[PDB]
RNA sequence: AAAUUGCCGGGAGGGAAGCGGAUGGGGGCCGGCGAUGCGCCCCGGC
RNA sequence: GGCCGGUACCCGCGCGCCGAAAGGCGUGCCCCUCGGGGCACUGCGCUGCAACGCCCUGCGGGCUCUCCAUCCGACCCGUCUUGAAACACGGACCAAGGAGUCUGACAUGCGUGCGAGUCGACGGGUUCUGAAACCUGGGAUGCGCAAGGAAGCUGACGAGC
RNA sequence: UAGGAGGGCGCGGCGGCCGAUGCAAAACCCGGGGCGCGAGCCCGGGCGGAGCGGCCGUCGGUGCAGAUCUUGGUGGUAGUA
């Protein structure tokens, strides 16, 4: 029949139009895993330069008989620990902005000005500090999810970044990590296209949540105990 | 239909729909329009500008038959042509239109006109009627 | 069907007399449709024997013995209903009754979308005509 | 002669895979993780192979 | 006659939602009526009262109104509603009606052995 | 818990199929799914979102009107997902093609005799699956009378609403709020 | 009252239902009057069914009067100029209106 | 029909009984409550 | 060690041999150069994890049904109420009856018919089961198509961002 | 909670469709087996001895635990004062 052979005509076509497109990225795919693998190969040199650097100025700076003074986080992990009950107003609308609209909560944030003193307004309700590289990449990893399509997507593989990213020059897990640990000039969208990280509850238990941790509690910073602390909440 | 009526999903809800605190007594506002100058007065006042009072003069036995003037726009009177007597016409013969034949009374202006020359034929015109009619080269014949 | 397929489904879906639905229009619907040339006795548009030009019914014949009939309606005698429909009343061994239901089904390209349904329904039917010479002997629950 | 080509895919939800202790996906995620490690553990083989 | 269902059913709860104070009264029946009260400690649900229905507490939909056959039942009158399942023998179970003389039950079961459809009537009313 | 507005759900609520047990229809819904499915034609997505609609959102449109809207675009074929009806305050009309749920048979009439085309929408999915060379036409909603009563309130002052009066007159609603003899002039 | 309508007017404070009148006997009414005319033409067989004649006239009142419709009788002019004499009128069928003038 | 009562058999009772969630022990009850069939293969006829 | 899952894709399997089997087995490049490692060219198809039990009309299996025991929970429902278990009111128990309806005007929302018209509603003709149905009239019946004025009266000259 | 809306279960008819019924209908009873989250529904057993359902459309005097609710019946009280 006419119509019957026109069918599979278009069927083939488009059969040998899907074999060509999937030869093309397995090429495609076979390059970009070698750009990938350089990509992550130069990260981790140049963390370990940074890190060994810092070490060496401050030798440096010790033995010319002053001292080196570190250069501040750009990056704070921040991570909601009370609950969604009896909270005042402002702060309802400052936790929808950073995004902590859930008990136990962790998202990432700069530090410049406004982000901070809009910290300062919700200390008693949050505890932050400054993630190191174990911290960020492990979280990335472990709890990643995307927001796509303002859906939420499991960063299982390479490809989801592929797609909500990618404009951005960010191509795969490792790009993403840096770019946000080493705050990166594309660090608005490479966070605000991640989900507000959902965290176990601490394991080893916590401190009384009402004081600050100065205090004895936990909210505010815990400049580095952060770390000792995302161990616990994953 | 009462299978559709609210009240049948109400069933089983010890109010029915008209609240615990606030119940539903029998007329909590008056029967009827009660209160218009009182406490429906905001209602009245908003919704109902020009209620209350007397305005105008009183015309006793009023019949709608002498305030009967039923109008045609200027519009419409070539829809009231036939084809075949609008091409029984060239550019200096018009066909004559008695709108009474078709129960008008005034021929209002309101609307275009074609360039055809129409010779209207009414009770009462207005001036943009005549004004627009004249425009297009057509006359007027008033009758009775 | 001077009206199309799809009319006619769109007309007959919601209520038909080869219809019967029980346990009501939740969750716990059933829907069978009963006419002799539906094949599931499934109530959609693919199966209907009434929402269709070209269908295929697998009947266990009337007073005799292992003779199945197969009939597919005639797509151009729809009008015409005592001359709609192309009956065989086919006697042969299941193998050459089943390369004659693929003749008459599959590859004419009369509807090839009941190439297995049939098949299965020719299965059903000349085992119910075997079981119903012979008696139960399987008890077929294993 | 207009419609595009039909998708008859149906792409599920893949099960999570381990990223952190299952080697076989690490892998897809970080091409450069096994020779990250390799390089750490052929780092430590000369460490201790001295003493 | 061996059923097509290849899914473990699991229930979520098989006690009955009986209504709320229908053991103190002899008049309220036992068909579940929700609380409507103010001070209804069933509605207001307190930890030690008669549990509401939610919709959490429904049956997977594969595995919904199959008996323990592993068949979901259909009601036949006759002969003529029972040869609607010889191609659904591995999915429903036909049930003769309740009020079917036992005459014409031994007609439905006559043809359903040979069909080979699953019935639960077939020792009803002899 | 976490912090939403109705757990984040859609509190708006728009037509997803007609209302409208009309069987014609319901076809031309199944194959206006079919068509912005596979054919990712905007035009055609309009076509179904207005295939969902009442009937005062589907306002008629008349020949005076679409002829304003066509002249001078005849390689373009008219779309009015509603209704057209004729106008005598019309004299000479394009020969025009036009695609629409219903026809008056005065519309029709008139038109067919101007020589143009009087589509259906079934008609209109064939010459034109992606709306090419097409004019999507609208009828004016807010002519209907019901909507004069709408707006702020009557007797607000700054506002032009109609009220909703027994009958026109000197006896109803002319007294007080009004005119300034009376009261006070709204 | 409450939120925005035309407000009430209903006549419906009297003992309205002592006298709401239904209209369950019109079908019969029908067949009633259409028995009463059968028998009247039977009974005038083979005078016209429509009874005698009547003129034209004019409506009265603006409204209508540019329309013609049917009247109660010839004036005396009519029927004396027409050589049909005012008593024999309504035995030919003719009806007779003594208070019509004709202007 | 129910409330209500009698006999017969059983169950339990240190100033209430009843109800909900666990199973445990008693009973009463379910054979679609739970199977014995599938292919190959050799006759011996059908 | 605990819980869950048990495969139509991720994995895995065959397409060669050795090996009961985990598994090993080749070539060429780069790397240190012992040990040995990195990379490499890639193709077709297939694609519901296993082993052994125990019971099988039984003194079995398990039950959503009944009774009981134990543990934890557990105030009496309806109701006005800011607050009910209330020392607040009604309620001994069962059966049946029992409470937002129907009508006129209007309004928004929606459906349907037609659409500058639409209504056939009071009447007439017909109607062989018919209080039904069907036909008819309207050229002005109602509403709409034109509004502003208190009334005499006048009554929309054609839209741009 | 007040309140709103959507989808359903149930009762009694009407217009159609499918049927059950002295080999036992309706109704009612059960420590019977189920289905549904739930209104409810399906089947078995029994009494019962003549009618009854299910589906689509459509309608209405349609869903009871209360009203010192109406009527009828029956308890404890009590073999007591
Ligand atoms: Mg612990
Ligand atoms: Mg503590
Ligand atoms: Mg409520
Ligand atoms: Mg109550
Ligand atoms: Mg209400
Ligand atoms: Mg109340
Ligand atoms: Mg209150
Ligand atoms: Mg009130
Ligand atoms: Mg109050
Ligand atoms: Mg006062
Ligand atoms: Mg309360
Ligand atoms: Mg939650
Ligand atoms: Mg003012
Ligand atoms: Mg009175
Ligand atoms: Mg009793
Ligand atoms: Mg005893
Ligand atoms: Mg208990
Ligand atoms: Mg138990
Ligand atoms: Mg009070
Ligand atoms: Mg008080
Ligand atoms: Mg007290
Ligand atoms: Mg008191
Ligand atoms: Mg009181
Ligand atoms: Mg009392
Ligand atoms: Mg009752
Ligand atoms: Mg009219
Ligand atoms: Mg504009
Ligand atoms: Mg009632
Ligand atoms: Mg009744
Ligand atoms: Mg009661």
């Amino acid at each position: 029949p006419e119509k019957v052979i026109l069918k599979r005509r278009r069927e083939e076509v488009w059969a040998a139009e899907k074999k060509q497109k999937v030869a093309a990225e397995k090429i495609k795919a076979a390059e970009n895993t070698k750009v990938i693998y350089a990509r992550a190969e130069q990260y981790a040199g140049e963390y370990e330069a940074q890190d060994k650097e810092l070490v060496q100025l401050k030798r440096e700076a010790r033995m010319k008989g002053g001292f080196y003074v570190s250069p501040e986080a750009k990056l704070l992990f921040v991570v909601r620990i009370r609950g969604i009950n009896a909270m005042h107003p402002k702060t309802k609308k400052i936790l929808q902005l950073l995004r902590l609209r859930q008990i136990f909560n962790g998202v990432f944030l700069k530090v410049n000005k406004a982000t901070i003193n809009m910290l300062r307004r919700v200390e008693p309700y949050v505890a932050y500090g400054y993630p190191n590289l174990k911290s960020v990449r492990e979280l990335i990893y472990k709890r990643g999810y995307g927001k796509l399509n303002k859906q939420r997507i499991p960063l299982a593989n390479n490809k989801v970044i592929e797609e909500g990213l990618g404009k951005h020059n960010i191509i795969c897990i490792e790009d993403l990590v840096h770019e946000i640990l080493t705050v990166g000039p594309h660090f608005k969208e490479a966070n605000n296209f991640l989900w507000p990280f959902k965290l176990k509850a601490p394991l080893g238990g916590l401190k009384k949540k009402r004081n600050h941790y100065v205090e004895g509690g936990d909210a505010g910073n815990r400049e580095n105990y952060i770390n000792q602390l995302v161990r616990r909440m994953n | 239909t009462t299978r559709f009526k609210k009240n049948r999903k109400k069933r089983g809800h010890v109010s029915a729909g008209h609240g615990r605190v606030g119940k539903h007594r029998k007329h909590p506002g008056g029967r009827g329009n009660a209160g218009g100058m009182h406490h429906h007065r905001i209602l009245f006042d908003k919704y109902h500008p020009g209620y209350f009072g007397k305005v105008g003069m009183r015309y006793f036995h009023k019949l709608s038959n002498r305030f009967y003037t039923p109008t045609v726009n200027v519009e419409r009177l070539w829809s009231m042509v036939p084809s075949d007597k609008a091409a029984e016409a060239g550019g200096d013969k018009a066909p004559v239109v008695d709108v009474s034949q078709f129960g008008y009374f005034k021929v209002l202006g309101k609307g275009m006109l074609p360039e055809k020359p129409i010779v209207v034929k009414a009770k009462l015109i207005s001036k943009i009627a005549e004004k627009k009619i004249k425009a297009a080269g057509g006359a007027v014949v008033l009758v009775a | 069907t001077t009206v199309p397929g799809s009319l006619v489904w769109e007309l007959v879906k919601k209520n038909n007399c080869f219809l019967i639905k029980q346990f009501g229009n939740s969750n716990a619907k059933v829907q069978f449709s009963k006419e002799p040339n539906n094949l599931y006795n499934v109530h959609s548009y693919k199966f209907s024997g009434l929402a269709n030009s070209k269908t295929v019914a697998v009947q266990p014949s009337a007073g005799e013995d292992k003779a199945v009939v197969l009939s597919t309606t005639k797509t151009k005698k729809q009008n015409t209903p005592a001359k709609l429909q192309h009956k065989t009343l086919m006697r042969k061994e299941f193998r050459k009754m089943a390369k004659s239901v693929k003749n008459q089904v599959c590859d004419n390209y009369y509807r090839p979308d009941l190439t297995k349904p049939a098949l299965a329904r020719l299965s059903a039917v000349y085992r119910s005509l075997q079981v119903s010479k012979s008696g139960i002997k399987k008890k077929n629950r294993q | 002669s207009v419609v595009k080509p039909i998708n008859k895919e149906v792409k599920r939800r893949e099960a999570r895979k381990n990223p952190l202790k299952n080697a076989a996906a690490v892998l897809k995620l970080n091409p450069y993780f096994g020779t990250a490690r390799r390089m750490a553990v052929l780092a430590e083989a000369a460490r201790v192979k001295a003493r | 006659a061996v059923p097509l269902l290849t899914r473990k059913i699991v229930k979520k709860r098989v006690k009955h939602f009986k209504r709320a104070h229908s053991d103190r009264y002899i008049g309220l029946k036992q068909s579940w009526r929700r609380p409507k009260g103010i001070d209804s400690r069933v509605r207001r649900k307190f930890k030690g009262c008669t549990l509401m229905p939610n919709i959490g507490y429904g049956s997977d939909k594969k595995t919904r109104h199959y008996l323990p056959n592993k068949f979901k039942k259909f009601v036949v009158h006759n002969v003529s509603e029972l040869e609607l399942l010889m191609m659904h023998n591995r999915t429903y179970c036909a049930e003769i009606a309740h009020n079917v003389s036992t005459k014409k039950r031994k007609d439905i079961v006559e043809r359903a052995a040979q069909l080979d459809i699953v019935v639960t009537n077939k020792l009803a009313r002899l | 818990g976490i912090d939403l507005v109705a757990g984040g759900r859609n509190k708006r609520t728009k037509r997803t199929a007609p209302k409208s047990d009309d069987v014609y229809l319901k076809l031309l819904v199944k194959l206006y799914r079919f068509l912005v499915r596979r054919t990712k034609s905007q035009f055609n997505a309009v076509i179904l979102k207005r295939l969902f609609m009442s009937k005062t959102n589907r306002p008629p449109l008349s020949m005076r009107r679409l002829v304003r809207f066509m002249e001078g675009k005849e390689d373009k074929i008219a779309v009015i997902v509603g209704t057209i009806t004729d106008d005598q305050r019309v004299y000479e009309i394009p020969a025009m093609k036009v695609a629409a749920l219903r026809f008056t048979e005065t519309a029709r009439a008139r038109i067919v005799n101007a020589g143009g085309e009087c589509l259906t929408f079934d008609q209109l999915a064939l010459r034109a699956p992606l709306g090419q060379n097409t004019l999507l036409l609208r009828g004016p909603k807010n002519a209907r009378e019901a909507v004069r009563h709408f707006g702020k309130a009557p007797g607000v002052p700054h506002s032009h609403t109609k009220p909703y009066v027994r009958s026109k007159g000197r006896k109803f609603e002319k007294a007080r709020g009004r005119r300034n003899s009376r009261g006070f002039k709204v | 009252v409450k939120h925005n309508n035309v407000i009430p007017n209903g006549h419906f404070k009297k003992h309205w239902q002592n006298y709401v009148k239904t209209w369950f006997n019109q079908p019969a009414r029908k067949q009633r009057r259409r028995i009463a005319r059968q028998k009247k033409a039977v009974k005038i067989f083979p005078r016209p069914t429509s009874g005698p004649l009547r003129p034209i006239v004019q409506c009265q009142t603006r409204k209508y009067n540019m329309k013609a419709r049917a009247g109660r009788g010839f004036t005396l002019e009519e029927l004396k100029s027409a050589g049909i004499p005012k008593k024999l009128a309504p035995t030919i069928g003719i009806s007779v209106d003594h208070r019509r003038k004709n202007r």
